[PDB]
């Protein structure tokens, strides 16, 4: 199935997924460290694929850029 | 049988340099005290620090402020840099609310009773449109060292300033020959002392001595 | 086949540290070994450290 990004997530709890908006893509200016997620997405295989920090590479989210392809609706951080 | 010393003269040169003398002092008390004076006052005088800024609309310090000459990073490094004594409280929230055009300096910031500006001129920012408006509130916290926001363990928007606590810049001091009614043999001790304006140097230097004779507690009864 | 893409950036502060790669512009390049306290580096009659 197609891969979807989304703030739904399993297997993670709340308090790891305040740094993301509704469209599960992390805040501008949110302080992140090793292992928080930035985007959360899913594998139909729902499989846990959401894009992490690296570990120890703590930093703050200064940019955030979405492309989407013709005919897909784009989300609401979109 | 050791002459004690005492504090004799304190030349304020300047609103942050001043000059503390100890007098009388016997052989090699001059450099002792004067190292040991040296290390604690370089180490452990406390102070008060920005260590947390919040300035409306902006997200995080890798961005800029319409109608602002400086970067949200350059100002926060130059919050770094604002010397403040506050009274009778460890913790203070100030408010700075500027509009139109010239610099933004620490003179700007709304007048609290508890809190002391030694330097209104520092300069905050500068604001370069008509219609520009800067409002920041800035936590000022007491503390000692070095303390760095990385080290240190919020919504989005509040933006943490390293936090170099210690009120003293430099320290340097002298030993030289002291004129005593009835001996030769006694030294007096120099201490110059460069601060940011925010501690006095009779209470630094009796803060300094305090901290070394706690120290020496534990070996005055060795067990 | 690729639905959508999202890039994140991410400023972080390096500070300087021991393993850190220091040099000059005459070929004098080095390894920081330590970070000494400011009391402890030398100071001249000033009392300005080094």
């Amino acid at each position: 199935g197609p891969e979807e990004i989304t703030a739904d997530i399993p297997n993670v709890g709340e308090a790891a997924l305040s740094k993301l908006d509704e469209s599960g893509i992390v805040y501008i200016g949110a302080e992140v460290t090793g292992g928080d997620i930035l985007v959360g997405k899913v594998t139909p295989k729902v499989k846990d694929s959401s894009l992490r920090v690296p570990n120890g590479v703590s930093g703050t989210v200064i940019d955030v850029q979405v492309f989407t392809r013709d005919g897909v609706e784009k989300d609401k951080r979109a | 049988e050791f002459l004690k010393p005492r504090l004799v003269d304190i030349e304020q040169v300047s609103s942050t340099h001043a000059k503390v003398t100890l007098e009388p002092l016997e052989r090699g008390f001059g450099h002792t005290l004067g190292n040991a004076l040296r290390r604690i006052l370089l180490s452990s005088m406390p102070g008060c620090a920005v260590t947390e800024v919040e300035i409306d609309g902006v997200l995080h310090e890798y961005s800029t402020k319409e109608g602002v000459q400086e970067d949200i990073l350059e100002i926060l490094l130059n919050l770094k840099g604002l010397a403040v004594r506050v009274q009778g409280k460890d913790e203070v929230i100030l408010t700075l609310n500027k509009s139109g055009i010239g610099p933004v300096t620490a003179a700007d910031i709304t007048h609290d009773g508890d809190v002391e500006i030694v330097k209104p001129q520092h300069v905050i920012c500068h604001l370069t449109d008509e219609n520009a408006s800067i409002s920041m509130r800035i936590k000022v916290q007491r503390g000692r060292g070095y303390v760095p926001a990385s080290t240190r363990i919020r919504p989005i928007g509040r933006l943490l300033v390293d936090a170099c606590y210690s009120p003293v810049e430099r320290i340097a001091y002298n030993v030289e020959a002291a004129r005593v009614e009835q001996r030769t043999d006694l030294d007096k001790l120099v201490i110059e002392m460069e601060t940011n304006g925010t501690i006095d140097p009779e209470e630094a230097i009796r803060r300094a001595a305090t901290i070394l004779a706690e120290q020496l507690e534990a070996f005055v009864d060795l067990r | 086949g690729v639905l959508k893409i999202v890039k994140v950036y991410l400023a972080v502060k390096r500070r300087i540290q021991p393993g850190d790669k220091m040099a000059g512009r005459h070929g004098n390049k080095g390894v920081i070994s330590k970070i000494n306290p400011i009391e402890d580096m030398p100071y001249d009659e000033n009392g300005t450290p080094v």
